[PDB]
RNA sequence: CCAUAGGUUAAUGAGGCGAACCGGGGGAACUGAAACAUCUAAGUACCCCGAGGAAAAGAAAUCAACCGAGAUUCCCCCAG
RNA sequence: UUUUGUAUAAUGGGUCAGCGACUUAUAUUCUGUAGCAAGGUUAACCGAAUAGGGGAGCCGAAGGGAAACCGAGUCUUAACU
RNA sequence: AGGACCGAACCGACUAAUGUUGAAAAAUUAGCGGAUGACUUGUGGCUGGGGGUGAAAGGCCAAUCAAACCGGGAGAUAGCUGGUUCUCCCCGAAAGCUAUUUAGGUAGCGCCUCGUGAAUUCAUCUCCGGGGGUAGAGCACUGUUUCGGCAACCCGAUGCAAACUGCGAAUACCGGAGAAUGUUAUCACGGGAGACACACGGCGGGUGCUAACGUCCGUC
RNA sequence: GUUUAUUAAAAACACAGCACUGUGCAAACACGAAAGUGGACGUAUACGGUGUGACGCCUGCCCGGUGCCGGAAGGUUAAUUGAUGGGGUUAGCGCAAGCGAAGCUCUUGAUCGAAGCCCCGGUAAACGGCGUAAGGUAGCGA
RNA sequence: GAACUCGCUGUGAAGAUGCAGUGUACCCGCGGCAAGACGGAAAGACCCCGUGAACCUUUACUAUAGCUUGACACUGAACAUGUUCUAACGUUGACCCGUAAUCCGGGUUGCGGACAGUGUCUGGUGGGUAGUUUGACUGGGGCGGUCUCCUCCUAAAGAGUAACGGAGGAGCACGAAGGUUGGCUAAUCAGGUUAGUGCAAUGGCAUAAGCCAGCUUGACUGCGAGCGUGACGGCGCGAGCAGGUGCGAAAGCAGGUCAUAGUGAUCCGGUGGUUCUGAAUGGAAGGGCCAUC
RNA sequence: GAUGGUAGUGUGGGGUCUCCCCAUGCGAGAGUAG
């Protein structure tokens, strides 16, 4: 049978140009009222998906 | 009674005498200024030095109290 | 003890600022001037309900 | 009370069996979730009723998108 | 066999003969190899046909952005050094 | 008269020995209790599994009972244990970190392998440029301590310290330069892992009794 | 008398006797999706449940807790009911900004509303306690 | 497993027929005895472990049969909220018939009567019954303690480094305790920080980072060369650029606080905003994005 | 603030191994002359 997406992992990430993935960063849904701007302003851009955590990305999203 | 610590903080030299820095690079990272900001070195709010141009790192003892300062020379 | 207040803007954009406030302390309601980036101008901001 | 229940006889048919497939009435749990209750397993196993050489479904109170298609069924896509 | 470590007084086997454990299907990725190449390939099905037909599709030659949208750019921001 | 008495049949099963691959998957032998009763026995019947039945022991329900047996779901699940079959050649780990309802499991990273690609990329040594606060030392500071002089403080002499420092090595580490040597020994990306129970010995230590073939780190 | 068939026969179970409690008969209660059936062809001197366990002398104090029984003023409170406010849409009216009826619709949740619970009493041969509800009496006691 | 199957003292996976050294011992039965072969028997029942099982308990959790409450239905009339009524409905009263029948049905009558009872909905109660949960670390387990964060030592002069090792803190505070400019300098009773630091400890602090006053909101919005630290999620430092602002005469300084604790991913949802989306179309609803809870 | 000696120590080796010693390299602190 065809391999199941997780479908979880396809409403987080999305694939690039050269195969990489961007995310949305953590730390940027509540209790901002503590948070620097600063910090919070660096959260806003997506982010792309480190070197360590990409085989479990692929394997969660084989038709990425 | 015991059996706590902090996480260590990875302070301390992180370019040494005469080594080649980019401009924002940090030198050392401390607790206030053990080292103090020389020329073309800022001082950070965590007190952290860091190369406000491009060239060498350069400690050296100056001042009347002794004090060793962090500069960058060209 | 301190609690989240908002810093709203007098110019009738919507740009609000949050910060805290002891209200035990200061009853009063806090008003500053800061930068609202909709009009891109510092204007008063008044204290209001988080 | 007319009646109707009831009673008797006649004619006709049914009954029971059979591997799967088919429609319907009921319907688990182990298991997976790295525990577990929502959820899953699964309308599966199983029980029951009924049928036929097939069954079921079927000629739009259907889709579509302002262009149009034209009952049902099955196969490949759409698309994990 | 299991262990840091077994002649071990740890495990297993009385012996022989026979049998006894990484498979199969589909999807996906990478490597090798073959074909064709900015193209490649068809599925069901048709066909008496391992032929031939069938290009419905699928993948690829463009990306960016949540999206509208723009496009060798695009997003970000009022605007980028 | 009697859930009366003694005692066979009959019904039991208190004690001991034997037997324990038995004569027997519960018996035999010698004794033992009830023996007109809430007694005992033949034949047949009824109660069915979260159900029965129980003068109640979770007893008994076909040598099976804190949920019978048979068939089915069924190859339940098994982070556990066991086992895993011909040959040669090359390379060759780990028993660590981080996280974990995690701790004998697993994931990422570290370490192994195979492929692709590329910098004198990497190592040793020499020279150069660095930051140390350890060993040692010391006692001005924080404390601790002895003696003398004066008597609140301080001074002279003398020691002690992982959480003392007016000092301060060796080494190690970072960077730069140069030669020689080394099958690129380096780094990156990609295919495949295993491993995350370590042991002892040397050195530096915590813990323990400078006890343990003890225990916990660092490093070889 | 009974019991762990097959390591326990006993001080365990049962027992007559005692008490509490339920039950007015289509009884309570039990088996049963139900029809029925047992209870019983019995009827409170009966039947079920519970504890105690011949007999003798006896069985003290505590109702604060939990349960059970009784009460129902007051509070709280379900389905139900859908006031009242707000939104969506658009006939209209706006040169435009907007506004906006009716109908439909999304939402709000007034009012109505029982038992229970809180609350007020009772009850220990109810579960229990006996230096706070009350502090262990009689008898007995290494 | 195979045996050509001695003792002793050592050694050694730490209690040896099999190793070392040494002693003793011709080959082979038969009757006896059980000290050893960690003898045979049963994948230890104790103990721990598994995110195993079962059954049992309860004021563990979630359900649920049963019991119980009310609304609506079956369910009506007349008067007044209650009472009367009969015709639904009940009858496990009587009688009649089907019929030879203590079943059942139909009929007649009595009694009860819109009650009771049952259906749907609904509150209560509910170990009666069911499915499950009931952490880990740990010099065995339990009990105790601990679990995240900060500071010091252990830590071996870069970083990092364990133990149920040795000592202490945090889970905030502050529109001033923030920003800037201009002043000002302690403990203590002789001197120079031996004081101060919003709160632990360490490192800092006179250009004060201490203290005071005036003026202020840079506790700014968009970004960010480069760097530190992490397996990762992340976290941290940051010139400089654009916009707009404050203080200062100006150079300048200011993107919170001497620094290092004062914290919680994702999901789900709330609030406001919005050159986004809007399932025929216009809207809307919902979704997205931004800010925040 | 020398010199000298002492302490420590990298590498290799050794012992009577809680501690030392030898070879070689590095070499304080304190104190002293000044
Ligand atoms: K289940
Ligand atoms: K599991
Ligand atoms: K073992
Ligand atoms: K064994
Ligand atoms: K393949
Ligand atoms: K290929
Ligand atoms: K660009
Ligand atoms: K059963
Ligand atoms: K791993
Ligand atoms: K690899
Ligand atoms: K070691
Ligand atoms: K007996
Ligand atoms: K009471
Ligand atoms: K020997
Ligand atoms: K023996
Ligand atoms: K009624
Ligand atoms: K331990
Ligand atoms: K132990
Ligand atoms: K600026
Ligand atoms: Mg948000
Ligand atoms: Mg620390
Ligand atoms: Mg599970
Ligand atoms: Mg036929
Ligand atoms: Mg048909
Ligand atoms: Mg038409
Ligand atoms: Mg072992
Ligand atoms: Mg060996
Ligand atoms: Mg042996
Ligand atoms: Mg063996
Ligand atoms: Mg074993
Ligand atoms: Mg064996
Ligand atoms: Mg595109
Ligand atoms: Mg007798
Ligand atoms: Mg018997
Ligand atoms: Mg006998
Ligand atoms: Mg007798
Ligand atoms: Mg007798
Ligand atoms: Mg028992
Ligand atoms: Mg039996
Ligand atoms: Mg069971
Ligand atoms: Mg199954
Ligand atoms: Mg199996
Ligand atoms: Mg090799
Ligand atoms: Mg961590
Ligand atoms: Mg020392
Ligand atoms: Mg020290
Ligand atoms: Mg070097
Ligand atoms: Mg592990
Ligand atoms: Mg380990
Ligand atoms: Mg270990
Ligand atoms: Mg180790
Ligand atoms: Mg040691
Ligand atoms: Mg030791
Ligand atoms: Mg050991
Ligand atoms: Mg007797
Ligand atoms: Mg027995
Ligand atoms: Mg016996
Ligand atoms: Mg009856
Ligand atoms: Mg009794
Ligand atoms: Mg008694
Ligand atoms: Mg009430
Ligand atoms: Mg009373
Ligand atoms: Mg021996
Ligand atoms: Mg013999
Ligand atoms: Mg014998
Ligand atoms: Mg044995
Ligand atoms: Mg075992
Ligand atoms: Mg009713
Ligand atoms: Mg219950
Ligand atoms: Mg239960
Ligand atoms: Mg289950
Ligand atoms: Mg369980
Ligand atoms: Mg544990
Ligand atoms: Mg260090
Ligand atoms: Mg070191
Ligand atoms: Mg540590
Ligand atoms: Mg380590
Ligand atoms: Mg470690
Ligand atoms: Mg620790
Ligand atoms: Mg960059
Ligand atoms: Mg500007
Ligand atoms: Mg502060
Ligand atoms: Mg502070
Ligand atoms: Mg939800
Ligand atoms: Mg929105
Ligand atoms: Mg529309
Ligand atoms: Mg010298
Ligand atoms: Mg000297």
């Amino acid at each position: 049978p065809k391999i199941k997406t997780v479908r979880g992992a396809a409403k987080r990430f999305k694939k690039t140009g050269k195969g990489g993935f961007k995310h949305k960063h953590a730390n940027l849904r509540h209790i901002l009222t503590k948070k620097a701007t600063k910090r919070k302003r660096h959260l806003r851009p997506k982010a792309m998906v480190s070197k360590g955590d990409l085989g479990l990305v692929i394997a969660c999203l084989p038709y990425a | 009674r015991n059996g706590r610590d902090s996480e260590a903080k990875r302070l301390g030299v992180k370019r040494f005498g005469g080594e080649s820095v980019l401009a924002g690079s940090i030198i050392v990272r401390q607790r206030g200024t053990k080292f103090h900001a020389g020329a073309n070195v800022g001082c950070g709010r965590d007190h952290t030095l860091f190369a406000k141009a491009d060239g060498k790192v350069k400690f050296e003892v100056k001042g009347p109290k002794n004090r060793k300062f962090i500069s960058i020379e060209a | 003890i301190r609690e989240k207040i908002k810093l709203v803007s007098s110019a009738g954009t919507g740009h609000f600022y949050t910060t805290t406030k002891n209200k035990r302390t200061k009853p009063e309601k806090l008003e500053l001037k800061k930068f609202d980036p909709v009009v891109r101008q510092h204007v008063i901001y008044k204290e209001a309900k988080i």
